[PDB]
């Protein structure tokens, strides 16, 4: 029983590499929403900074 | 006449002008690179509320120099502008006399810029004037 | 003006001449028969290098680079610079009597922290 249960946290140990690598590109894709918002707000801001 | 000149070396050569044209004298820390410099110029440092234009003596007058070892910037004072010069190691103030000077410059590649040589203790000291060498510099 | 840094050094863009501000891509900059261009919008920008038209020495590797669109007479062409520090209203200075020769610049400037600024001229760049 003791080779089922820790076989069960290889199971675990398995579902958390997944999860890693999938909040990982949610992340980075935060990074690159932000940064672009960031890029985007900086044109409004220089094309409305002309604008009277 | 007693001349007051401000002594300093660069590569082992000794060289003075005036103390009336002087501002300060500072070491070399970050001196701002301006793009599409003259091969004579550094940058420029703020100082005293002015942009200082820092030159390298040297590469004016047509001598040899290291610029890793110098490191001393005497900045410059005339009527018309201040202007630091980047050299080695300074001595101080020298009070000189006309019986120990002389005004041959005949073969030197400043020497229409030379106000004469100083014999002063086994040296020779030549007499920069600022004027000339900073008509140089100017475009 | 929109303060611009390449190799860590601020060099100012004059905002009232501007067109847009674009990160753009490497596999997208091709040469024709002149220096670099991009297609933006289907139309046809002569993108330059700041630190090129400066003569200035400058990474080796290729990176997706952030340009300024900047506009002169009729026309518009790209300016591709390093990193974007951020707006200010500056006071323009000489760019100086040793410097007389270079028409990249119209005049330099001190910042708000004590940094040099220099300013960049729009039709300085050909």
């Amino acid at each position: 029983m003791i080779s089922n249960s820790a076989k069960d946290v290889e199971r675990v140990v398995e579902s958390f590499q997944k999860g890693a690598e999938e909040i990982t590109s949610f992340v980075e894709t935060i990074n690159a929403i932000a940064e672009q918002t960031n890029l985007l707000a900086l044109n409004a801001a220089i094309e409305a900074a002309r604008a009277g | 006449k007693e001349f007051e000149v401000l002594s300093f070396e660069i590569d082992e050569q000794a060289l003075a002008f005036d103390v009336d044209n002087i501002e300060m004298v500072i070491e070399k820390s970050d001196i701002t690179p301006v793009p599409k410099s003259r091969h004579f110029v550094e940058g420029v440092i703020n100082l005293r509320g002015r942009i200082i234009p820092v030159v390298n003596l040297a590469k004016i007058l047509g001598i040899s120099f290291d610029e890793q070892k110098m490191k001393s910037i005497i900045v410059a004072r005339t009527k018309d502008v201040e202007v630091g010069f980047l050299v080695d190691r300074v001595l101080g103030v020298l009070r000189i006399t006309e019986n120990q000077l002389d005004l041959t410059n005949v073969s030197d590649k400043f020497g229409k810029k030379s106000k004469g040589l100083v014999k002063t203790d086994g040296r020779l000291i030549i007499y920069l004037d600022i004027d000339k060498i900073i008509e140089e510099i100017t475009v | 003006a929109l303060l611009v840094k390449v190799n860590n050094l601020v060099y100012a863009i004059p905002i009232a001449n501007i067109d847009t501000i674009l990160s753009i891509s490497k596999e997208d900059i091709q040469r024709v028969q002149d220096r670099d261009v991009i297609v933006i919008r289907g139309e046809v920008i002569p993108v330059y290098r700041l630190w090129e038209v400066l003569q200035i020495e400058h990474k080796e590797e290729l990176e997706e680079m952030e340009a300024v669109i900047v506009r002169v007479g009729n026309r518009k062409y790209g300016i591709v610079v390093d990193d974007l520090l951020g707006q200010d209203d500056i006071v323009i200075k000489s760019l100086g009597k040793v410097f007389s020769e270079v028409k990249e610049f119209s005049g330099a400037a001190i910042l708000g922290d004590g940094s040099i600024a220099l300013i960049i001229n729009v039709s300085g760049i050909v």
